[PDB]
Protein backbone atom coordinates (compact mmCIF):
# COMPACT_ATOMS: atom_id res chain seq x y z
CA UNK A 1 0.00 0.00 0.00
CA UNK A 2 1.53 3.22 -1.25
CA UNK A 3 1.51 6.08 1.22
CA UNK A 4 1.50 9.67 0.02
CA UNK A 5 3.95 12.25 1.30
CA UNK A 6 1.09 13.64 3.36
CA UNK A 7 0.24 10.25 4.79
CA UNK A 8 3.88 9.41 5.46
CA UNK A 9 4.18 12.83 7.01
CA UNK A 10 1.68 11.68 9.64
CA UNK A 11 4.03 9.00 10.96
CA UNK A 12 7.59 9.90 10.02
CA UNK A 13 7.73 13.66 9.51
CA UNK B 1 21.13 24.79 12.96
CA UNK B 2 24.92 24.92 13.01
CA UNK B 3 25.84 26.07 9.51
CA UNK B 4 28.97 24.02 9.89
CA UNK B 5 27.00 20.84 10.56
CA UNK B 6 28.52 17.97 8.60
CA UNK B 7 26.08 16.10 6.35
CA UNK B 8 26.49 12.72 4.69
CA UNK B 9 24.49 12.25 1.48
CA UNK B 10 23.97 8.61 0.57
CA UNK B 11 22.57 7.61 -2.82
CA UNK B 12 23.76 5.45 -5.67
CA UNK B 13 23.00 8.22 -8.16
CA UNK B 14 25.38 11.17 -8.29
CA UNK B 15 22.58 13.23 -9.75
CA UNK B 16 20.43 12.69 -6.69
CA UNK B 17 23.40 13.40 -4.45
CA UNK B 18 23.88 16.58 -6.44
CA UNK B 19 20.29 17.61 -5.92
CA UNK B 20 20.51 17.06 -2.19
CA UNK B 21 23.86 18.79 -1.96
CA UNK B 22 22.53 21.79 -3.87
CA UNK B 23 19.47 22.17 -1.67
CA UNK B 24 21.62 21.88 1.46
CA UNK B 25 23.74 24.63 -0.01
CA UNK B 26 20.57 26.64 -0.53
CA UNK B 27 19.85 26.35 3.18
CA UNK B 28 23.37 27.52 4.01
CA UNK B 29 24.92 24.09 4.57
CA UNK B 30 28.17 23.50 2.71
CA UNK B 31 29.93 20.90 4.83
CA UNK B 32 28.76 17.90 2.86
CA UNK B 33 30.24 14.54 1.97
CA UNK B 34 28.84 11.83 -0.27
CA UNK B 35 28.51 8.06 -0.23
CA UNK B 36 27.33 5.55 -2.82
CA UNK B 37 25.88 2.88 -0.55
CA UNK B 38 25.35 1.92 3.07
CA UNK B 39 28.81 0.38 3.38
CA UNK B 40 30.67 3.43 2.14
CA UNK B 41 28.38 5.59 4.24
CA UNK B 42 29.01 3.60 7.40
CA UNK B 43 32.71 3.63 6.64
CA UNK B 44 32.78 7.42 6.54
CA UNK B 45 30.47 7.79 9.51
CA UNK B 46 32.60 5.54 11.70
CA UNK B 47 35.59 7.68 10.81
CA UNK B 48 33.86 10.49 12.74
CA UNK B 49 32.59 14.08 12.38
CA UNK B 50 29.03 13.66 11.03
CA UNK B 51 25.94 15.45 12.35
CA UNK B 52 23.28 14.41 9.82
CA UNK B 53 22.60 11.60 7.39
CA UNK B 54 20.43 11.64 4.28
CA UNK B 55 20.05 8.23 2.71
CA UNK B 56 18.32 6.19 0.04
CA UNK B 57 16.48 3.00 1.02
CA UNK B 58 17.38 0.31 -1.47
CA UNK B 59 21.09 0.16 -2.06
CA UNK B 60 23.66 -2.47 -2.92
CA UNK B 61 25.94 -3.95 -0.28
CA UNK B 62 24.10 -2.30 2.59
CA UNK B 63 20.61 -0.87 2.43
CA UNK B 64 19.12 2.08 4.28
CA UNK B 65 17.41 -0.07 6.86
CA UNK B 66 20.60 -1.85 7.84
CA UNK B 67 22.47 1.45 7.84
CA UNK B 68 19.80 2.90 10.09
CA UNK B 69 19.79 -0.05 12.49
CA UNK B 70 23.57 -0.03 12.67
CA UNK B 71 23.63 3.67 13.40
CA UNK B 72 20.94 3.36 16.07
CA UNK B 73 22.89 0.63 17.89
CA UNK B 74 26.18 2.53 17.82
CA UNK B 75 27.63 3.69 21.13
CA UNK B 76 28.42 7.09 19.67
CA UNK B 77 25.94 7.71 16.85
CA UNK B 78 22.80 6.16 18.28
CA UNK B 79 20.93 9.49 18.00
CA UNK B 80 22.38 10.63 14.68
CA UNK B 81 19.56 12.03 12.57
CA UNK B 82 18.70 9.86 9.58
CA UNK B 83 16.50 11.20 6.78
CA UNK B 84 15.34 8.69 4.22
CA UNK B 85 14.99 10.02 0.66
CA UNK B 86 13.73 7.36 -1.69
CA UNK B 87 11.23 6.25 -4.27
CA UNK B 88 10.02 3.67 -1.77
CA UNK B 89 6.63 4.44 -0.25
CA UNK B 90 5.02 1.20 0.91
CA UNK B 91 3.25 1.40 4.28
CA UNK B 92 5.15 -1.63 5.53
CA UNK B 93 8.51 0.02 4.91
CA UNK B 94 7.47 3.35 6.41
CA UNK B 95 6.49 1.40 9.51
CA UNK B 96 9.68 -0.64 9.68
CA UNK B 97 11.72 2.53 9.25
CA UNK B 98 9.63 4.32 11.86
CA UNK B 99 10.11 1.42 14.20
CA UNK B 100 13.82 1.34 13.51
CA UNK B 101 14.26 5.02 14.36
CA UNK B 102 14.22 6.90 11.04
CA UNK B 103 14.08 10.67 11.61
CA UNK B 104 12.00 11.39 8.53
CA UNK B 105 11.07 10.24 5.05
CA UNK B 106 10.82 12.06 1.73
CA UNK B 107 9.39 10.37 -1.35
CA UNK B 108 11.11 10.84 -4.72
CA UNK B 109 10.43 12.76 -6.78
CA UNK B 110 10.31 15.55 -4.25
CA UNK B 111 9.97 19.29 -4.56
CA UNK B 112 12.71 21.54 -3.25
CA UNK B 113 10.17 22.87 -0.79
CA UNK B 114 9.38 19.39 0.51
CA UNK B 115 12.96 18.41 1.23
CA UNK B 116 13.75 21.75 2.78
CA UNK B 117 10.70 21.65 5.04
CA UNK B 118 11.38 18.14 6.24
CA UNK B 119 14.97 19.08 6.90
CA UNK B 120 13.93 22.05 9.01
CA UNK B 121 11.42 19.81 10.69
CA UNK B 122 14.01 17.31 11.87
CA UNK B 123 16.26 20.11 13.13
CA UNK B 124 13.25 21.00 15.19
CA UNK B 125 12.31 17.65 16.66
Amino acid sequence: SILSQAEIDALLN
Amino acid sequence: ADKELKFLVVDKFSTMRRIVRNLLKELGFNNVEEAEDGVDALNKLQAGGYGFVISDWNMPNMDGLELLKTIRADGAMSALPVLMVTAEAKKENIIAAAQAGASGWVVKPFTAATLEEKLNKIFEK
